[PDB]
């Protein structure tokens, strides 16, 4: 154990770094670009403010960060109280749960990828990567994941387009802009299914 | 890398603040061979030593917010 | 302060909006139609000459028109202003 | 004598002081950067000074992350008031933009979306109007009594948490869009009846239609037909805030 | 907690210090009061054993828990008082001194603190 | 009474609280958010200097608060400064029109919340309310006016954008941006019915009535 | 009867806080910048020449615009002053005048009128009895109309050129392109050919 | 009954406890503005 | 006549406070930097080069244009002074010349004049006796015009772009096909075919 | 001839404030987030991946393509810094070759030489005499062309998916249809299958060298 | 009762304190019999004590105020 | 009817003239003339003082209130 | 002022106790003086009237020849009293003016 | 015809003017010159510290004043 | 041609220089060396201090121009 002042000065230093870790280490950003995505689907950019997307994004990402969060608090929050465990070796072990979430969540190439930037050969077990070369890949697996699920989300909203403009077409007009005609039956098909529900489902399913 | 020299810095740090610290504690029960003149000068190195930090802290800080600000 | 002035005002606010509107949009409307027949009676089809005489019509109808416009706004401004501290709650 | 022993106040007026205050920087209307921050930081100050003596005072330290648990719950807390509050207002927002889409007030957008180029003026109209509703109805006092009320349902002290109830909130982003739909529902029906009607227009002599006809007079019908569909709002503003402060009861707790 | 386990070495010796010098000036008071003992405490021993168990008080006419010893007389005289002046002047004038560095010492960290609470 | 000395450190500290006045038992309260809202609306987010606006603001509230200042000034400070009143009691004897001013503005619903949220008994009359009660229902009673009175102005600046947007639209014009043509509209209509004249008026009326 | 030494220095050093308020509210640089501010926003782009320069370049204008007033003011009141022959207030009430008679002369009735009925002054009778507290924010409001008044007609011919482009570019058919991204080189292109920073200059000059 | 000695240095520490949530306030609200300023 | 030491490091600090207003207004940095800005906002991407490199990059630019003032500043008077031969009064009224002379070269007569007759100034024979006061201003709103030429002549290259694609898109009967998607990557590619970013800095340079 | 340590302490306290300055004139960083900046333009979501996401994304791939540069400054420079046998002034002259060399080998021959000429320098006998005043800007002139080249060349397959698109839609008569709404799902398909992150990261690496 | 009281009772407290040790000072420079310059000279550094004291606190107190207000909401 | 600037007057006058009786005061003794005395000459100039520094705390006071209200943004 | 009804008692007691001083040391110099009457006055009395002087001729002890009535060592005892109580005087007020000084410095 | 670099330039002279006449004094009173006494010397030191110190505050609020005029958004 | 860097490496290194002379004499002097005398060493100390502390406030001024000027908005 250092000194206490020095211990106050780190932990508000680390305190300034928490939208880099919401960001960075947790899921944020995939719930995020999930909800950019969805709303450029629906073809209205400002429906649901961005504050309310952030938000919703805010409590998603700490529900399905409570069992990290309760796996932090067994590891680290009980044990620095009874002082069996305490300090930097406190820290790393609650820090563990967070890298077994972000191993799981981040796929191989991508830690090949920067394994291989970092000229770290002997990296062989899968349980001692390296926080500098697990981070980026785990950030790069999450924007592909949010692509692929952004275009999942894509794929009935542009079959309703598509429709709507082949009726309009095989109903012989030919000037009627068909995104006009479409949007209140996205939106009726969005709620009708009641989309939202499901799709945070999926979302929670989707780790 | 250079996480690993910030924590390096650190630990000096802590480590002259725990050694004046534990001097001084020391000399206030009386025992002999530490004369007051040296408490002091430990003292006042040790703050030296956490203001050099704290502004470290606070170059590093205000950089990182600006780097982070930038219109991509 | 009843909710139902509330609705009133907004209601009168955008029926003040549909009387500044309406104008423009009626001409501009009446010169495409205009415009359109005659192109099905001449079997004359290019979707750029109905854009041609609607700015010419709408822009007219600012020089006839406009003065009221600008008297109506106003008059719905002032009003609104001075009647201001009698609606609050 | 000449005690004033200051951690007993401090412990006492900081907790409280730290929920009001997160309700505040996030509640609809108390959070709108208008008012100056002093102000806030200030009916924070007094609303604390008001309920403190009266509820059990904490002791544990402000240095120990005990505290840093007490913080964040209290962060919790109060943001998720201020944003399952704040719902409604996406909701109204959310039916203003879509009667204003359907105007083609903004056509930009279905050609290039997120193009710096939006104008969703209605949606601001319904807005500032719906929070017009919200100040008359005195829903802000409602908001300052449940902030104080979520003490003896959970007090300041650490105490244990559940799980779906956040989903419940995330939920609740639902019905921003359901309760959406039902304030759009009678008009753009109405308005997509004339677009069908345009339709039938354009089965007539090819060209010559929509661009040029259909714009002023979907503009026009939209704009009356709104403007009398704005009495309409006020009982559908009353249930959407039942429901948010209702559902906002449930789940809390 | 951790602030107030920090700050409490220096502070109950500062306490201590303080009720130290009380005794002294005690003691110089009765200095021509004929039948009086002085009195004088063991600092370190006193110091260590306020730091393991907290501190207390006889009652509360209220007095510390302090063990008030008796300081061995230098010379005798018939009146029947131990208190010699010079032990008594130099055991204030060291007090003092070390009273003083205790709250500099103090004064310095609390600093040390508002240095680092300081953004 | 207290020593000079007390009463000098008295004054001194109580010198500091000035802003605290100001902007949570005084009318520049709603008599700022209102020009904050304004701007907001005309779109120049800058135009008047900021600085400007508070010069204007704080006029207008040494205008706004003179009978209350004379009052005080009358029963207060001129005792207080003849030794006729004590200082401990000159504070008392002021308070009292301040927290007048501060009732006859405070709506009653607000009272009712801060009264039932202080555990407090029933306050038959208004002369049973204390200034822990009063202080919070006028601050909140003071922005929720001051936000309805900014809310009815802002409506006036989205018509003039909303009937621009639709004639633009009529034409075909679908990418000509809407704002940078309603500006120059805006700042007409708040330059030909008075702009300022007009507002400055309502607010005072706003205040006595 | 003079203040003594003392009391001077505070005084004197107690004014100068109120010296950006002075130039703010009292002086032409309000509605100077003001302007200033509109045409940026009228050209275009928002932010092209940056603050500063915008800023200091304001400065430099309501120096020269109020070189007059601060003659007469350094001939009645700095001057005789300094040579220890007038005490400070009567130096600075003298000095008060040419200020007071500029404020006046850019000062709307209407907003006098107004602010004398807000204040109860009953017969005001010769334009020579108006306080400086009822002149002072009569003047800010006569000059934030008159910066409107003057920025609503700066936009004119730059609305003129997009509206023209636009229905050039629409009339002709390619309606898909955005009309301002066009339309701005032209904005500049008929600012420089006007000249027209000098001409703003002499306009903004000749106001007074 | 109660000291200088303890008075001041209770009142010391309070002041420094009252510091830091205050600087660690400042950090969290912040953090939560800088995220909600985001533009997703 | 020469100050005491303690005040010339109180001017020396209080000129060191003025030193982005010299830079600004004194400098070809504004006129670089307008220039940077117009050219950013011609490509499409308003965006795309960060705020601070092309700030960086105006400061070096700046600082390479400016290299022959400073030597004639130094060699004339700042080497004396440092040497203790000429006081620090008569250094900065010798160091005053090599830049106003820079500036005299980029004014235009007529902003010059507007300012002299504003100024209520008396005639002044030839360019040797012109105040700064006179100078600085004028100097500024030549710069802004000057930028402001530049960067509409710039504008004109991606003007062309622009209409050649737009016309392409439409005669093919694309009707709602957006030209801007199509022109940002060609609008790239022209700039970096021609050398786009030195051959700009390069006609920057030799401009002034 | 060593420095003070007053003298020290504050030169390494003032140019720790240069940080983003170095960052974007002297490593890689300035090439990668251009680059970024422009990839979003290309996929039709300018919202994309957050700011702050990028930007940190950037900044981890330019700690590891500078990860060699930092050794060799740490190896040479510092290391005999910290063990006492160098001073502050010879660590700065020595520290920074590494770092030179590796803006001189992404450094265009042309801007070198226009800032040369520029600058009026005498005649350079080879790389190793080039000041740094000559080498940063056009090393960052040069950061400047290749990320434009880059980009440019990123927007080419998403350049021919609208086509193909825009062309199927007016062939079967959907001529009212806007193609960027279809399009943008399918270039996120091209972006997905591809591994279009990982492949530009791996691009970008392979091309500083 | 409460904070405010509690600071306005100290404030009474230190008033009171220095009146006190003034008008035995006063009693004393008067002549009148019985009062001590021991007494009087103790107590007039017991009240300069208790001055001090409060000078201290709202010092603090001040600095407190400030600190808050500068909290960002 | 209450006036700011005329209590600031009125405040500052009564400073000038403490210090001109007091500094009066000193010009006579200084003179010679009979019937003034040095205590009273002291303890007149500690009191000009302490109105001085009276003055100088309120208006660090009243500047540092209006900065704070004047560094506010609407 | 209010300043000054703080400072009132002790200023005014300060300049009592210099006049009396001066009287007292008029007795000292004129000892010699045949015919001369040893003049005084009392303290408390005058002081109560300047905070709401007339000299009281002093009562002789000894009988002497020339008719003066001044003696050495009751008035050099009250000298010394007086000398002190003028000390005292200026450390009350000294102390009064300290502390309204550090109440304002800041 | 009024400059205020002009009266800011004279205000600085006149400071310099008295620092120098000051150092002057003291100069020949240290080289023992006859008809200089000390307590003047110390006098018009006293002054130029004033003086100067005059210089310092005023040039402190003129430049905070010109920061804050200079950073408002336009 | 004229740097600004070559200037502000000279004035680090007369501050450096003018430290560290003061700091040798001051060395010897401790050391018992007969031809140096204390008032000397403190005020070359002293002098050391005054050309640290300019340096250190004109470090101060530049760092703020520079991030005025970098804040831009370009």
């Amino acid at each position: 154990s250092w000194s206490l002042s020095v211990q106050t000065l780190v932990f508000i230093t680390s305190l300034t770094f928490l939208p880099a870790i919401l960001l960075m280490m947790t899921s944020f950003t995939r719930i995020i670009i999930v909800f950019g995505l969805l709303r450029n689907a629906l073809g209205t950019p400002s429906a649901p403010p961005n504050q309310v997307l952030l938000g919703l994004a805010l409590f998603l990402t700490f529900f399905i960060m409570s069992p990290v969060i309760d796996k932090i608090y067994v590891d680290a929050y009980q044990p620095f109280s009874e002082q069996k465990i305490s300090m930097q070796e406190a820290l790393d072990k609650g820090a563990q749960p967070l890298r077994a979430f972000m191993l799981r969540q981040t796929r191989e190439a991508d830690l090949a990828l920067f394994a291989r930037l970092a000229n770290s050969g002997p990296l062989q077990g899968p349980e001692a990567v390296p926080m500098r070369i697990l981070l980026p890949a785990y950030v790069t697996s999450e924007l592909k994941t949010a692509f692929q699920i952004g275009f999942t989300i894509f794929i009935p909203f542009l079959i309703i387009d598509l429709v709507i403009a082949s009726v309009l077409m095989a109903l012989g007009m030919m000037m009627v802009p068909p995104a006009t005609i479409a949007l209140p039956f996205k939106l009726m098909l969005f709620v009708l299914v009641d989309g939202w529900q499901l799709l945070m489902g999926s979302l929670a399913q989707s780790f | 890398s250079f996480a690993g020299q910030l924590h390096a810095a650190l630990d000096r740090i802590s480590d002259r603040q725990a050694a004046a610290r534990v001097q001084a504690e020391k000399f206030t029960l009386g025992e002999p061979g530490i004369a007051l003149n040296d408490v002091m000068a430990d003292m006042q190195k040790a703050s030296v030593s956490m203001q050099m930090g704290i502004q470290v802290r606070n170059k590093l800080v205000a950089a990182y917010q600006e780097v982070m600000s930038m219109q991509v | 302060m009843t909710p139902e002035s509330v609705m009133m005002m907004g209601t009168e606010a955008m029926k003040v909006a549909l009387a500044l509107a309406a104008p423009l949009l009626l001409v501009a409307l009446i010169t495409g139609l205009i415009i359109s027949i005659l192109q099905a009676a001449t079997q004359i089809n290019e979707m750029t000459l109905s854009f041609i005489p609607k700015i010419v019509a709408v822009f007219i109808a600012i020089i006839v028109a406009g003065p009221w416009m600008l008297n109506l706004l106003l008059d719905y401004v002032r009003t609104l202003f001075s009647n201001l501290p009698y609606i609050i709650g | 004598v000449t005690s004033e022993q200051w951690l007993y106040w401090l412990h006492l007026y900081f907790w409280p002081l730290l929920r009001v205050l997160a309700l505040i920087s996030t509640a609809p209307i108390l959070s709108e950067r208008a008012i100056p921050k002093r102000v806030k930081l200030g009916l924070g100050i007094m609303i604390t000074l008001v309920i403190a003596p009266s509820l059990p005072a904490n002791d544990t330290p402000l240095f120990s992350i005990a505290a840093l648990w007490l913080a964040m719950q209290q962060i919790l807390i109060g943001i998720a008031l201020g944003f399952t509050m704040q719902f409604a207002f996406a909701a109204v927002r959310t039916a203003g933009e879509f009667i204003g889409l359907q105007m083609g007030l903004s056509f930009a957008t279905f050609v290039d979306p997120g193009s710096h180029l939006n104008m969703p003026v209605l949606a601001r109209i319904m807005d500032m109007l719906a929070m017009l509703l919200f100040l008359t109805f005195n829903g802000h006092l409602w908001l300052i009594s449940l902030l104080v009320d979520t003490f003896h349902t959970l007090p300041i002290g650490s105490n244990p948490v559940n799980s779906n109830a956040f989903m419940a909130l995330a939920r609740a982003g639902g019905l921003i869009f359901l309760n959406g739909l039902m304030l759009a529902l009678p008009v753009i029906t109405l308005l997509l009846t004339l677009n069908l009607a345009l339709g039938l227009l354009n089965r007539m002599a090819p060209q010559l239609s929509i661009f040029v006809i259909g714009f002023p007079l979907t503009l026009t019908v939209g704009i009356m037909l709104m403007a009398a569909l704005m009495p309409l709002i006020a009982p559908f503003c009353e249930h959407l805030f039942s429901e948010i402060f209702n559902l906002l009861a449930d789940i809390v707790s | 907690d951790r602030l107030d386990a920090a700050l409490r070495f220096q502070q109950e010796a500062l306490n201590l210090r303080a009720q130290r010098q009380e005794i002294l000036a005690a003691n110089i008071a009765n200095a021509d009061t004929p039948g009086y003992q002085a009195r004088d405490i063991d600092f370190a021993s006193e110091l260590k054993k306020v730091m393991v168990r907290g501190r207390e008080e006889t009652g509360g006419v209220s007095s510390p828990a302090v063990d008030l010893l008796y300081r061995v007389p230098d010379q005798p005289s018939l009146d029947g008082n131990t208190v010699d002046m010079d032990r008594e002047r130099t055991q204030f004038a060291d007090n003092s001194l070390k009273y003083q560095m205790g709250l500099t010492v103090l004064g310095s960290q609390l600093k040390g603190m508002m240095n680092v609470l300081q953004g």
